[PDB]
Order: structure tokens, then sequence, then C-alpha cells
């Protein structure tokens, strides 16, 4: 369910790096480590905002209504 | 449901008062400040200031509950030597202070490229 | 934090950590038997009832339901229903007393046997507060 | 010139590594504390909802909508509209915002902080325009929509401070760090074997010299010396983080002295 | 636009009188969802 906007823990924007993410890890074949940082999340508590999200949304958007 | 709202964090309730200066009980020329709608940012401040001022014997702050945004301050001064005034020339200190740094900084920042 | 407490960050709380919705489903259907006798979804005034609940019956259309979208708190009535004993007797349904919330999503439909039956879904978000368990 | 000193190590759009000489720590921490917690902003304070027939509640897209950085440039020029003589709001103390999509394409449509549209009268203050540091230049990802999906939104985006709620915060992590080399022994190490080959060195101690063994503890010292880094959300140029942090809290201590006045 | 009732399975914006039951106008189905309000909801973006 979408990414968050913005790192709970320190505020940094999120929600305008996850199609660069995805693009990062296909597209340019990187690994979520190398990407992350390319993203400049280079905070933990950034890095898990980004690599732990699961995007439910795609799912939600399946149902036919 | 029994939170209060954010903005008595920072902003006055009909009837508070930022200071509210009361005379120390215990001993001679102290003082207690209850400052209310201010927290750690402005206790810490003053008192480290009052600290580096020699006619000042005693300078502690507290904030006896998290819930609430008001602390307290005493001040125990040099006999002669009020503390109201103290506490007045710690603020301009702080203010001289800060003045101080925000020109250093801009200056700083001009001479920066990116 | 002693005793089994925790010390939650309000900043990153206001960035959503551990915020969740809730959603209550309220049901209702027209009598269970009567062969003229038949309860009705409706809202409910005089007609010389008096066993109203009130709790405000004001959220309610004219088919005895709430439109989606509105707020309702307290004791509001969500689902206005009358037996007809022979004048109107209230079969209306409050929204839990303690509960508050926007009503999400009203399904109007029948049941096997020709009841006119509904599902009323209210919507609350539940921010993480002091007594909360994690 | 006088106190405090300031020396830049990086400066950039989005972040100032800087050391603050000749300063107490309890300066260096309240500004700290400002920077995160008090310097005003702009960002969407209420939400009315036409239409949203989106798979996402009205009051979750309400609140990442609060969270979408704002320009706060000219900041000081909008009024509170707690202190605004309105009845509600108005272009002396708000920004009013736009949101109307619907889903054209059979494909997944998405909704950006580049869709919302000014519609109140800024009267020429760099104000309310959504901050995109993106390189497609979509910034902020609000809502995904399906065929017959749409949101039609109408927001009131208003000035407030993070102690309020933290999407007021022009913040970010602020990294702050003082005696790398742990001489003044503000700090006990844990260890197993060795604290120095255990504990990673600050990249900070090449700007400090090491205690040297042969030396007694220096008990007189004090903390004067702060190795600081100031991110930027995007709503304030960096600079303004920290030069307005320096305003905000010289004025607060200058409604004491204005408050010892009055009584 | 005066909608009342929409159709659960295919979208379909209908209304009718408690005098024509339940079921869908062109579809068939006698699910139904009722419509949202036109009252507008406000929120805090909090
Ligand atoms: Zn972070
Ligand atoms: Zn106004
Ligand atoms: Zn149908």
């Amino acid at each position: 369910m979408i990414v968050p906007v913005r790192c709970f823990s320190c505020g940094k924007v999120v929600g305008d790096k996850w199609e660069s993410y995805l693009n990062l890890l296909q597209e340019d074949e990187l690994d979520e480590g190398t990407a992350l940082s390319r993203l400049g999340l280079k905070r933990y508590c950034c890095r898990r905002m980004i690599l732990t999200h699961v995007d439910l949304i795609e799912k939600f958007l399946r149902y036919n209504p | 449901m029994n939170a209060p709202d954010r903005f008595e964090l920072f902003l006055l309730g009909e009837g508070e008062s930022k200071l509210k200066i009361d005379p120390d009980t215990k001993a001679p020329n102290a003082v207690v400040i209850t400052f209310e709608k201010e927290d750690h940012t402005l206790g810490n401040l003053i008192r480290a200031e009052l600290l580096n001022d020699r006619k000042v014997l005693f300078a502690a702050y507290k904030v006896e509950h998290p819930f609430f945004a008001r602390f307290k301050l005493r001040i125990q001064t040099t006999e002669g030597y009020d503390p109201k005034d103290a506490l007045k020339n710690a603020c301009n200190s702080i203010i001289n202070k800060l003045g101080a740094l925000k020109t250093n900084f801009e200056t700083e920042w001009n001479l920066q490229t990116l | 934090n002693q005793e089994d407490s925790m010390i939650m960050n309000q900043s990153s709380i206001d960035r959503g950590l551990f915020r969740s919705l809730f959603f209550r489903s309220y049901m209702d259907q027209e009598k269970k038997y009567g062969m003229s006798i038949t309860e009705t979804f409706e809202k409910p005034q005089r007609t010389n009832t008096l066993r109203m609940k009130h709790g405000t019956y004001d959220k309610l259309d004219d088919d005895g339901l709430i439109a989606p979208g509105v707020r309702v708190s307290g004791e509001d009535v969500i689902i206005g229903k009358t037996t007809p004993i022979s004048s109107k007797r209230d079969a209306s349904t409050p929204l839990r007393s303690t509960e508050n919330g926007i009503v999400d999503q009203v399904l109007v439909t029948t049941n096997q046997d020709g009841l006119k039956f509904v599902k009323v879904r209210v919507r609350t978000t539940k921010i993480p507060q002091i007594g909360d368990k994690f | 010139e006088e106190g405090p000193q300031v020396k830049i190590r990086e400066a950039s759009k989005d972040n100032v590594d800087f050391i603050l000489s000749n300063v107490d720590l309890a300066m260096a921490n309240s500004l700290r504390r400002v920077m995160i917690a008090e310097i005003p902003t702009l960002a969407i304070d209420s939400v009315e909802v036409e239409t949203n027939t989106t798979v996402l509640a009205d009051e979750f897209i309400a609140h990442r909508l609060g969270l979408i950085p704002l320009q706060s440039m000219d900041i000081e020029q909008l009024e509170y509209s707690r202190d605004c003589f309105c009845e509600d709001h108005c272009d002396k103390c708000s920004v009013v915002l736009t949101l109307q999509a619907f889903g054209e394409s059979e494909s997944t449509t998405n909704v950006y902080s580049k869709d919302l549209v000014i519609v109140s009268n800024l009267m020429g203050r760099n104000i309310g325009h959504p901050i995109i540091q993106d390189k497609e230049g979509n910034g902020v990802l609000i809502c995904k929509l399906r065929k017959g999906q749409e949101l039609k939104l109408t927001c009131v985006a208003k000035k407030g401070i993070a102690k309020e709620h933290a999407k007021w915060g022009p913040a970010a992590a602020i990294e702050f760090e003082y005696d790398p080399w742990n001489k003044l022994k503000h700090t006990d190490y844990w260890y197993e074997q060795d604290s120095a080959k255990e504990w990673p060195q600050s990249k900070n101690c090449e700007y400090e010299d090491p205690p040297n063994e042969g030396d007694p503890f220096d008990y007189k010292a004090q903390a004067d010396t702060f190795y600081m880094n100031v991110e930027s959300v995007g709503s304030i140029p960096v600079d303004q983080v920290v030069v307005r942090g320096i305003d905000t809290l010289q004025k607060k201590v200058a409604s004491i002295l204005l408050a010892l006045t009055q009584m | 636009a005066t909608l009342k009732y929409i159709c659960a399975e295919c979208s379909s914006k209908l209304s009718l009188s408690r005098t024509d039951a339940v079921r869908c106008k062109d579809c068939g189905h006698r699910i139904l969802l009722k419509a949202r309000t036109k009252r507008l909801v406000q929120f805090e973006a909090r």
C-alpha cells in the first residue's frame, strides 16, 4: 500500500524515490543496497523505508471496481 | 480522546502568562521563574548563560512533567544584584551571541560554491 | 518505559508509524415473520412512536440510512427502522456509544427469503496513543 | 567577528556540513532543536474530498497530502490563520491547492505532487509550489488509479511548526558530534578487549589533535567545536534552515526580555 | 446526476422506490451500494 512520503524516523522525503528504485533494480540490474545508495538513502532509517516497503496498491488496483 | 491540542505546546491559554516570578522561600536574593509554553530549548540555554555570570550563586531549571510545555528556573544572586537583572543580561548575552553567529554563517555561506 | 511500558516517537507517529484503519459493519433486516406485519427501513418521526433513541436520526436519508462520507460519532442513529404495532415502534440502530468515524460503504441487498437487508461499514483511523499495546 | 565561529566544510542545495566553534553546547543544542521543531513552514492543513473512487481512504490520502513539501521561501509574509482577522482562511494566511485526476488510460495512472494546482492569489510571494527534486520532475507519488478511478479534492495549506505536526519540519537529519577523540571523557566506552580497536574512528578525528597517552586528564576543558550537518527537506534552502533557526531562537529569547518589561 | 444507488457489480448509477425491490437495471445483480454524500467531508491532513 503505496510508498510512504517521508521516512518515519528522520523526515527525509522518500515518496518521490519508489519508481526510480524499481528502475534501478530492473533496467540498471543493480543490487538493492547500491540502488538505495544511488537514490541518496544513506542512513538505515531511510533505507528500511524503501527496501522493506510492500506495494499492495498494485494488488488493490487489480480489483475490477 | 483525552489528548490535548498540539498548539497547547507553544500557545498561551487565556489567563496564562509567559513569565511568573515568585520570591524563593528557602534563601535570600533567590527567585523562581515559571516559563509557560517553553521547553528544554529555552531552559538549558538560559541556565547555562546564568552560570557564566560570576554574581550568579545558583541557576537550575526543571520540567516537572513532560505532558506540559512549562519549566521552572531558580536564580540566586549576589547581595545587591537582582535575579531579574541577571536573567536580563543572560538573555542579551545570548542575543548578541546569536547575532554574531548569523553574520558569521552568512559570511561563510557567501564564500561557498554549490 | 519501566515495568513493560515503551517510549514512542511522536514525530514518526505524525509521519504514519503504526497508524491503522478500523472498520465496523452494522447489520439489519426487515422483520423475521408476519404475513402482513413487516418492519420498515425509514427515517422515523412522531406517528405516536415515542420509543425512539435520539441520538440524532438527522444524518439519515429518507431510506433510513446514512450516506457514505457522513461523519458519525456518539450514538447517532446509522440505520433507522420501525416495527408496526397494531402506530410505529422504534427498531433503529445507533453507532457504538464509544465509537466515532466516517460512513465508508452502505450495502443494500436482499436475503434468500426476499428480505430487504442492510450492512453499514464505518471507518476510523487509529493513531498510536499512550495506552496502546505493541 | 566576535563570538561564535562557523567554517563550512561542504555545501549543496540539500546539505551544509560545518564546524561551529567558540560556542557553548547549550547553544549548539538549542540551535539543533530549533531547526527540528520551531522554524515556520507551509503544509496542507485541510483537505475537502469531492470525489474518491480511489483504492485508498480519504484520510489516508489527506495524511500524505500534508506530508508533501511546499515552497516556504516567503513564509514570513504569510500570517498564521489563528492571528488572521479573516473568517477561516484567505490569501493573507493560506495557499489553496487543487487536485483533479482521472484514470484515462487502461494502464495504471499515477498521481503526483506536480499535479496539485495553486488556485489562490500568491501576491508575488514565493510560496505553495510543491517541491520537486525528482529527475523526471514528478515528485511524490500521492496515489495510483485504475480505469474508472477518480480523485477530486481541494487543499488549504497553512503556516505551522513541527512542534504541532512533523509535516512542518524544514528538518531532515541533523548530524551532530563534538570531541571525536573522547578527550572530555563524556562517554565511557563499552568494550571486550580494546575500546580503540572496537569503536570506529569518527571522520571528525582528522579535524582534531589526538589526546596523547603521556598526558594527565584535562579536567578544566569544556566542549566548544561542534561538527554539524544540516539536511533540508526542500521547502526552505539549507542556508535558511540554519539562518532562520538562529533567527527563531534569537526571537524567542527576545520574547522573554519583552515579557520581563511587561510585568 | 441524482445518484442514489450504484450497482456493486457493473458500477451503473441507478435508483428506485422501495416498491421496485432490489436488483440492477441492465445487469440484474441484487447487490447495490449507496451513493456517497454531496455534503463534503473535511480532513485535517494529520
Ligand atoms: Zn530516515
Ligand atoms: Zn486569513
Ligand atoms: Zn448492474
